Parts: structure tokens; sequence; C-alpha cells
RNA sequence: ACCUGGUCUUGACAUCCACGGAAGUUUUCAGAGAUGAGAAUGUGCCUUCGGGAACCGUGAGACAGGUGCUGCAUGGCUGUCGUCAGCUCGUGUUGUGAAAUGUUGGGUUAAGUCCCGCAACGAGCGCAACCCUUAUCCUUUGUUGCCAGCGGUCCGGCCGGGAACUCAAAGGAGACUGCCAGUGAUAAACUGGAGGAAGGUGGGGAUGACGUCAAGUCAUCAUGGCCCUUACGACCAGGGCUACACACGUGCUACAAUGGCGCAUACAAAGAGAAGCGACCUCGCGAGAGCAAGCGGACCUCAUAAAGUGCGUCGUAGUCCGGAUUGGAGUCUGCAACUCGACUCCAUGAAGUCGGAAUCGCUAGUAAUCGUGGAUCAGAAUGCCACGGUGAAUACGUUCCCGGGCCUU
């Protein structure tokens, strides 16, 4: 994964969005296309709608999601089995 | 290749040339071992602000006569087909059919 | 039998320079003894063969430098160079050396790899359908 | 089956290169691209000048272009005006000082590129392809070639089914490496599509 | 002492250049060591000859770069200036070193 | 082949004894071109055989070869009708080649600790007319005897 | 080049006309970006200082644009029978004619190769040769390459030297059934022998006849015709091309003792390198990091070859075989390793104990086995192309299987 000496990566626009959302009582979902951003210990509690390719799925950020990327909670491929 | 596809490459080359040093010093700051823990963060955030097309890794070598993105050769700047045509016409100095 | 006699031997990618002079039977190869350099009994026999054939093993001193190739190639090149040095020393041994087959330079080299083949001749596995 | 290129197979034996300069990998591709652009411009400009070969040399920080032509007067113009204009444009394209030399192709009927271009122009003018090829072969044989072969492929005469037709006289020993074989091709863009022409001319063994 | 390094794609051209260099160097008093034939470089290329598929149908080409070394030991003043104006033929790369 | 243009290739004699016979045996035993490994295995097995018996290495090897060598084999011959297994005499070179190949295969099939030990045990069994490659010679001779009636095709 | 969403319409890429403007640099906001709204700084260069002439923006309209369809409209390029020894023409002659002859026949050859015969006489494309490379020798040159005789020496060609040798690369010689014997139709030719590094095409490569499959490619390119034009054109972000009950092809690694593991210790060839190869030293178990020589290279770096050999151990076990899978912790490239990179460390330790019917490659430095390099390339090979090391078995023969050549029916 990303080198420790460089620190976890986060998109600047998403960082600004979470900064503007945490200080306020804004509980509206934060729509984003940035699946590459690491989940930081500053936005636990609000819902982020991560793009999966064709829509934004809402993930409720908890403590256990810290260190993962936003895309890990937005699957991109639809599968239901063969002849099932 | 398409005209738009060739224009994309020329634009990418221009952007990389324009933002060359402004990327190099930011990367040096980020990779600096003895740098602080907040100027590194600022440099990392600033590197994303530059247009993506300014990174040299976005460039794809293309045939300089057709635009073909596959089968490129750096020594001649052309795809394999055009290299063969020029070689047979005798337009590539010193290049002949090899056998050993 | 008063001055140094020289021979060149070649085998695969090995080239050997052999200097011969009257002596008692000491052999040096790349500033090492024969047993120190060639740990293979086959290589030792190949090196010794012309001397055993001509019955002059302990009448000469051998100074040899070799480069390139591997153990067997270097041993064969040494044998060829020793044969040429003996021929330069005495010209009456040419018939017996040729009868033994040491005068001939072995020209077998590694066949080049070719397009469409895994090796010089091994083709990829074929299937009708 | 497919045949090797007659010029390419002889490039180091009896035939010379069309570009004679040395370069490292740093500027090899740039030199190739500039040569391509120069040849493109010259071929487009001197379309009616019967240009057979464009040789490019780079002695030192300069470009020297030799144009083999059958109409040197048309190439040069009045007191070198046209050749001076071409020199200016070539220097502008190459980015280095340019020097243009004119070489005389006597007997254009014995030059493969010129013969192919003549046949192509006739085809675009809607001359009978059979007549064109027969005339070319007869002219070369009369001028004294040891052999010639002409091949025309495509929708000949506007036919729906394309085909290939060739004529040969004398000997054209394509398997003899030391044979002087001048080979060249051309294309005609008729209302029914593209017709390809290939010309081999044999001039004796060296 | 000065070093002359000659690169060429044509060994006949490089031989002509070396011969004229050694002639114009020996005529002007200074002596010359060589010329020395350095190992030829053989760059190889393999290309697919069909526009589509047929992976086993290829053309193999090569470029041979020939290399020559010329030693001029004890160069005189009339020797030094009699070199750059020689204007060797095109297709020969010349590198001058002050060794 | 069709053209009958195949000569013969000289083989260097083995180091310890100078026997092309043993050199061919080493060649047959060798895998992947590891001739030194094959030679070491053969030498260890031969020394074990020599210390087991009272004869020299070459004499014991010759006894084993004499016990394993076949004389008549069966080869297929297709004529108008059906194919018959015709018995044919084996030339001496093929006798030696078959004996060596059968001995090596039997030793490889054995299940002792080391390959040298397996080869020594196989050679001793061959000298005493027991075990595999001896059963193989017997099977070949039995097939030839059963098809002796076809020894004119 | 595909999908979802957000956007543009003379337009991302050209020419022409009108207008405003040097082009450019430095920042702010919104968006997620495309983009929009701004905010400062410069305003240069010929100039008869009438104008321009670069480069931008806007305005229309001739147009641009299409990896859209037709490879069954095409050029060019390629596969294939097949590197098989064939395929033809002129004139003559035969036949009412399609056609035949030549090109068939006796021999011989790898060869329609050659000789003899012959209503054929000649010629062309193919065969062979001319080309590259490899095996031997000679001459020239001798650094960055070499060290035989010398002199020193820190024992390192290290230094003074030497031009002998290996070698580097230019020019030559050499192999031609040339000589001998036998056979053969007083032939072609074959069999054997001498000399030689090489003997009969010395080994390998390049080289692909007339044609065949309406074979492949309109997505390298070009092109006839057809089709779209506020959209099948253009820009952007995210996703997909990496899916997964299954089936096939091509490979890699194994199932072990001719082996695994530990220590020690030899012997290659070929190649690449400047936004590059990157030494030494230090740090880290390691992937790597910091500092920093040298090298556009016979000089420096990549870069320790491995198999091999010596010693020790394991003792036939699903094992000290095998290393798939998974958890945790990291490194590097890159705006960015979630989908979806490579590599490292610790732990985990699957199937697999030689594989049914069937099926593939290989005739010698080959197969097998062992490492090394290169193109592509920021990173990303078990693929591809190339290089050496070790190094076999077997070929009695042409009845049978597959493909092919010649004559005849
Ligand atoms: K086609
Ligand atoms: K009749
Ligand atoms: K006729
Ligand atoms: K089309
Ligand atoms: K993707
Ligand atoms: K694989
Ligand atoms: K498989
Ligand atoms: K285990
Ligand atoms: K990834
Ligand atoms: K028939
Ligand atoms: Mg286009
Ligand atoms: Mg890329
Ligand atoms: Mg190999
Ligand atoms: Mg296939
Ligand atoms: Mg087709
Ligand atoms: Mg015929
Ligand atoms: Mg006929
Ligand atoms: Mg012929
Ligand atoms: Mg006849
Ligand atoms: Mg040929
Ligand atoms: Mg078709
Ligand atoms: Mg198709
Ligand atoms: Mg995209
Ligand atoms: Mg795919
Ligand atoms: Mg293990
Ligand atoms: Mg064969
Ligand atoms: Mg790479
Ligand atoms: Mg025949």
């Amino acid at each position: 994964p990303r080198s420790l000496k460089k620190g976890p990566f986060i998109d600047l626009h998403l960082l600004k969005k979470v900064e503007k959302a945490v200080e306020s009582g804004d509980k509206k979902p934060l729509r984003t296309w940035s699946r590459r951003s690491t989940i930081f210990p500053n936005m636990i509690g609000l819902t982020i709608a991560v793009h999966n390719g064709r829509q934004h799925v809402p993930v409720f950020v908890t403590d256990e999601m810290v260190g993962h990327k936003l895309g890990e909670f937005a699957p991109t491929r639809t599968y239901r089995g063969h002849a099932a | 290749a398409k005209q738009s596809m060739k224009a994309r490459e020329v634009k990418r080359v221009a952007l990389a040339d324009k933002y060359f040093a402004k990327r190099a010093e930011l990367k040096a700051i980020i990779s600096d071992v003895n740098a602080s823990d907040e100027d590194r963060w600022n440099a990392v955030l600033k590197l994303q602000t530059l247009p993506r097309d300014s990174s040299p890794s976005r460039q794809r070598n293309r045939c300089r006569q057709t635009g073909r993105p596959h089968g490129f050769l750096r020594k001649f700047g052309l795809s394999r087909i055009k290299v063969r045509e020029a070689a047979m016409r005798g337009e590539i100095p010193g290049l002949k059919k090899a056998s050993w | 039998a008063e001055n140094q006699y020289y021979g060149t031997g070649r085998r695969k990618s090995s080239a050997a320079r052999v200097f011969i002079k009257p002596g008692n039977g000491k052999i040096v190869i790349n500033q090492r003894s024969l047993e120190q350099y060639f740990g293979r009994e086959t290589a030792r026999m190949v090196v010794r063969q012309p001397l055993e054939l001509v019955d002059m093993v302990e009448k000469l001193d051998l100074y040899i430098t070799v480069k390139g190739g591997g153990i067997s190639g270097q041993a064969g090149a040494i044998r060829h160079g020793i044969t040429r040095a003996l021929m330069e020393y005495d010209e009456s041994l040419r018939s017996e050396l040729r009868k033994a087959g040491f005068v001939t330079r072995d020209a077998r080299q590694v066949e080049r790899k070719k397009v469409g083949l895994r090796k010089a001749r091994r083709r990829p596995q074929f299937s009708k359908r | 089956g497919q045949k090797v290129h007659p010029n390419g197979i002889r490039l180091g034996i009896v035939k010379p290169w069309n570009s004679t300069w040395f370069a490292n990998t740093k500027e090899f591709a740039d030199n190739l691209d500039s040569d391509f652009k120069v040849r493109q411009y010259l071929t487009k400009e001197l379309a009616k000048a019967s240009v057979s070969r464009i040789v490019i040399e780079r002695p030192a920080k300069s470009i020297r272009v030799t144009i083999h032509t059958a109409r040197p007067g048309i190439v040069i113009g009045k007191k070198g005006e046209d050749v001076e204009k071409l020199r200016k444009v070539v220097a502008d394209i190459a980015g280095v000082p340019a020097q243009i030399n004119i070489a005389e192709v006597r007997k254009p009927e014995l030059d493969a590129k010129l013969v192919a271009d003549s046949i192509t122009s006739q085809l675009e003018r809607r001359v009978m392809f059979r007549r064109a090829m027969k005339r070319a072969v007869q002219n070369a044989m009369r001028l004294g070639a040891k052999g010639i072969k002409v091949e025309v492929s495509g929708r000949l005469g506007g036919a729906e089914i394309a085909r290939t037709e060739w004529y040969r006289e004398g000997r054209v020993p394509l398997h003899t490496l030391r044979a002087d074989i001048d080979y060249n091709t051309s294309e005609a863009h008729t209302t029914y599509g593209v017709i390809g022409v290939k010309v081999w001319i044999f001039k004796g063994e060296i | 002492r000065i070093r002359i390094r000659l690169k060429a794609f044509d060994h006949r051209l490089i031989d002509q250049a070396t011969a004229e260099i050694v002639e114009t160097a020996k005529r002007t008093g200074a002596q010359v060591r060589g010329p020395i034939p350095l190992p030829t470089r053989k760059e190889r290329f393999t290309v697919l000859i069909s526009p589509h598929v047929n992976k086993d149908a290829r053309d193999q080409y090569e470029i041979r770069t020939h290399l020559r070394l010329v030693d001029i030991v004890e160069p005189t003043e009339k020797t030094v200036d009699a070199l750059m104006r020689l204007d060797l033929a095109a297709g020969v790369d010349v590198q001058i070193s002050l060794g | 082949p069709r053209r009958r243009v195949i000569g013969q290739r000289k083989i260097l004699p083995d180091p310890k004894f100078g026997s092309e016979l043993l050199a061919k045996f080493v060649n047959i035993l060798m895998v992947d071109g590891k001739k030194s490994t094959a030679e070491s295995i053969v030498y260890s097995a031969l020394e074990t055989l020599a210390q087991r018996s009272g004869k020299s290495e070459l004499e014991a090897f010759e006894v084993a070869l004499e016990n394993v060598r076949p004389t008549v084999e069966v080869k297929s011959r297709r004529v108008g009708g059906s194919t018959y297994q015709v018995p044919v005499e084996v030339r001496p070179v093929r006798r030696n080649a078959l004996a060596m190949r059968w001995i090596v295969e039997a030793a490889r099939k054995r299940g002792d600790k080391s390959m040298a030990l397996r080869l020594a045990n196989e050679l001793s069994d061959a000298a005493e007319n027991k075990g595999t490659a001896v059963k193989k010679r017997e099977d070949v001779h039995r097939m030839a005897e059963a098809n002796k009636a076809f020894a004119h095709y």
C-alpha cells in the first residue's frame, strides 16, 4: 500500500467537504466520486455517497472503517450467480 | 489513430513541459526525509491541484506518422509497420535485414 | 627442445594459450595446478590425452591460460592447444595426433534461437483443434 | 506467396541507402521525422517535375537534399528562383541550413519510380491499363534494360471483381542478390478505388 | 595528446575518414598511433510484418555502428589547426578529446 | 531414415577404467545432462558391487550384462492380411543397449535409499539371475519362443 | 476504442473572412472535473512608426470530425499448401478441335541437378551461386583490449615496458569431387582413400516460383460506395476491458534423495544505459533508504551466472517435498495501488505421491536441463526475442499412419 513516509492519501475536495460538514450539523449525504480517499478519524458519523460507476451508494462511516478506502464499501460489479 | 486522440497527446506533452519544475520541487519536498509533518501535507495536497495531464506518466508513445499506440519503437519513433516500410524503402540509415 | 613452443586451442566459446618447454611434468593453468583447476576427471583426462598418446607426459612443462566457456569447453580447447604445441615442437607427431583425432578443431557451436520456436529446434506444442 | 522487398534485400549489397547520416538514439527519431516531412513536402510540391529519388544527408548541423529528376529545368526555374524557394522551405522545416542539389535522371523510361508514376497518371486519366503497361515495357526494352516487369492490381477498367495483371520481358532474377533491380510502386486513385502499380527493372549483374 | 573517436554506419566510410585523418596528421609533423578498430556495436530489432495477427511472421533488422580510435601524441601547432577544417564526409561522427 | 546417411558417433571412454562400455552405461543413466552426477552414481554402485563380489568392477559388470543380454526379440511385421510378431535376432550393439536400459529402468523402479544402492542391488541380482530386467529378458525370450512359428516373414 | 453521469456545437484537430486584443506569467472562489466567474502582472518584435505577423479570444459559413458499415468493391501488407521442385512462354511440328510436344524416356541428383537419347529448337520464373554468420590460417593496427621474454613490485598487468599471445576489425587465403583407386554407357555420377580446421550443399540464417483458400486485416495507414452531423463528432470524473456454476488451448511450479536445506568454492556468452545505468560508505532481517563516484561507455554501472564441486544434515515421511491460499506488518513507482501493481518480512502450509481415452516436440552441440540479457515500459513477464553452461538416447528399415513429388491407368 501507500508508503508510510508519505502519509495516507485524501482528495483535497473531499477534505474540504468533510471539514465544512463536521463543524456544522449537516447530516445530508456527502456525494463524491473519490473512491481512492482513505477514511480519516474525523468524519465518523455522517454518510458519504461513494460513486460505484453508475450511482452513489451511501456508507455510514464508523470507527472500524478507519484506514480503508471509500471504494472498499462501494462494490462496482453486479453478480447474482449463474442460472440462479 | 483519431485526430482527437493525437491532440490529446500533444496537449499532454505541452502540459507536462509547462508544469515540469512545479511538480519536481513538490515531489522533492514530499520525499524529503528531514521535512516537517505539515509542509509535507501541504505539498501532497498541492500536487493534486495541478492538472492530471501534466504528469509525464499520462503520456502514451504513438507512431509519429500514424498515431498507432501499439508496437512502438523508441529508436525510430514509429510503429513496427512504418519502421518496416521505411527500412525497405531505404530511409533508415544503416538499417538492413539482419541474419546471424 | 630448447625454446618455448606455443599453441592456440579453441572449443565452444573457450580460447586457450599453451606454452610448452622441456621439463619434468608440471602443469599450471591460470596460475593453478591441474587438479586445482579441473575438478572433473573427464576434464583431467582430456587435458592429459595428447601427452599419454605421445608418451611425453613427464618430459614437458605446461603453462596454460584459458578464458571463456565452461569446464568441458576449456578442457577441449586446452587439448587442442596442447596438440598444436606438440606439433610445433616435433612435426613427426602430426600423423599420430590426427589419427587420434586431436588435430581437428571441434566446430560445434550453440545453434541460435529462431523465431516461432522455443529453442533452436523445439517447436511449441501443436494441436489440430 | 509474399516476396521480400527487392530494394530492402539489396540495401547493403548493390543498392545504396536513401538517407546517409549518423545519429545517436537521442536524435535518431527526430531526424527520421524531419526527413519524412521534408520528403513529403518535396513530393507534394514537385508533383509535375518527374522526381524519382530524394536523398538526404546531414553532414554537420545542416541538411543537404539531392533531388533526382528528369525535368531539372522545371525543378530549378528561372535563375534558380524555384530551387531557392524550395531551399528556404526545406531549411524552415528541418530547422537547419539547407542545401539543395539537382541530379539528372537521363532516360526516365529506365527509372522504376518514374515508370510507375507515368502508368498511374495514365490510369487516373482513364487510359487502357493494358496499353499503358505494354507501352512501358516496350519503352524500357527498347532503351536497353535487360528486363522489366510491370504489375497492376485492383478494379482494372472499373470491374467489380479486382484482379492482378503483369507483363514481363527479358530476365528479372529476383533471387540473385547481386542483380541491379530498380523496384518501385505507385497508386492511382480512380473513381472506382485504388489501383496499385509495381515496376521492376533489371540493369545487369554487378 | 589528443583522441579522435570516429563512429559510422558504414565501415568503408569510416576507413576513408581514418585514412585521410592519419594522412593529414602525419604530413603535418606529429606522429599517429593506430588507427584502432574498436568493437562494432550490433543493435537488433524484431518486428511483426503482418498488420494483423500472424505472430510468428517477423522481420529481424540490425544496425552496425563501427568505431575507430586515433591517437595523436605530441601534437604540433600546425598539426592541431589542420584537423577541424578537414570537413569529413557526411555520415561520420567525430569526437575530439584532449587527453 | 529413408536415405541411409547416418554414420556413427565416437564416445569417450570412462575416466576410472577407460571402457566405452561403461561410458555408454553412464550415458544411459544420465538425466538432464548431469554427467558428473551419473558418473558418481555409477562409480559408487560399481565399488559396492566389487566389494560384494570377488571380481573387479568390469568383470562383475560383464557378468551382469551377460545375464541380462537378450538374443532374439519380437518385432511387428504388417503384410497382406494381419500383422505378425516376427522373432528377429538382436545384433550385439542392440544387445548391450537393451541390457543397459533394462538394468537402469529396474534400478530406478527399485525402492532402496540411494540410486547407487539401487543400482548395486540390481547389478547383484542380475549377476545371480534374479529380479527385474532378468524377468524382462525372460519375457522377451518367451514371446520369441511363442512366435517362433513366424520366423520366416 | 465500452458503460453511467456531467457538458460543447464551425467544434478537440485544419484553411479561409471580420473584430477585439502581444503572447505569456501570479493568485481567489465554485464544481468533481470538464468549465465558469474573476483578480494582478507584462504588452514585447519589423514598422516608410499606413501596417503588421506570431499567438489568443469572439462572431458567422464553406467545412472539419467518425477505432461508424461493407476485407464479398479495393491498394498495401500477411498466413497457407511449401523452401515443395515445380510453373510456363516464343518459334517449329502433330491434331477438325479442346490440346499435345518441348517438360516424356535410360541413368543420376537435395534439386526440371546433370549427362545421354529424342520433332523439337530455344528462352523465362523457380534450383544452385552471388549475401550474413560460424569453423582454420596470413597481413595491417594495438587502446579503454593482451602479458611470452625482461626490470621492479604494496603480489593487484599494479608500474616502467613489450607487439609476442588471447582478442578487437579491416583486407586477403582456404573446399573446388581439386587429386588417387574402383564402378559406371569411353557420360553424368556414385563408393572409398590421401592431404586439410573443415569433404562432398562443412553447420546455421536470409532468400518463398506460377498460383490456391472471395483465407486475414476498411481498428496501423490509404481508399470506392454507404451512413451520422446541437451527434455514430468533441471534453471530463467514476466504473469496465481483471466478472465466474463451467468447457478448451498455450505455459509455469511440483509431486522429491540423480533431491531439499546450510556453509565454502569455481568456469560464460550476449546486451543496455542520460527525465538513464547507478558504484563506494552508512542505516534497515529484507524489499529498500540517505549520501554520493564513474560512465554517452573494450574504461563506469547494470552484474554475484546457475547447474557444477567439497563438507554436514535430512532417511522415504504428504516429510526439513511441494508453496497454493489467507491474516498481520511494510517498501517502491506513480496526482492516485479499493475495484486492480510488483516486491519484502512474520505466520499460515492447499492440491499434488508421476497423471484415462487420447495427444505433442526433437536426428547433435539437437533433445533435456541450468542460469543471463533485451524490446515494450513511471511501475507492471511463468509471454516474446536473444545468449551462453552441462549435455544424451536412437535411426535395423520404408510393410503401415500423415503430407508431398514424378510416370501410368
Ligand atoms: K487484400
Ligand atoms: K484425335
Ligand atoms: K508450342
Ligand atoms: K471504406
Ligand atoms: K478502470
Ligand atoms: K505461463
Ligand atoms: K497445460
Ligand atoms: K513442508
Ligand atoms: K491496482
Ligand atoms: K493417379
Ligand atoms: Mg484518420
Ligand atoms: Mg504508459
Ligand atoms: Mg541453450
Ligand atoms: Mg495455432
Ligand atoms: Mg479476402
Ligand atoms: Mg510439369
Ligand atoms: Mg505438357
Ligand atoms: Mg533449371
Ligand atoms: Mg529432353
Ligand atoms: Mg537459392
Ligand atoms: Mg472472406
Ligand atoms: Mg472477419
Ligand atoms: Mg476516463
Ligand atoms: Mg483482455
Ligand atoms: Mg520447503
Ligand atoms: Mg530433420
Ligand atoms: Mg519495465
Ligand atoms: Mg522430380
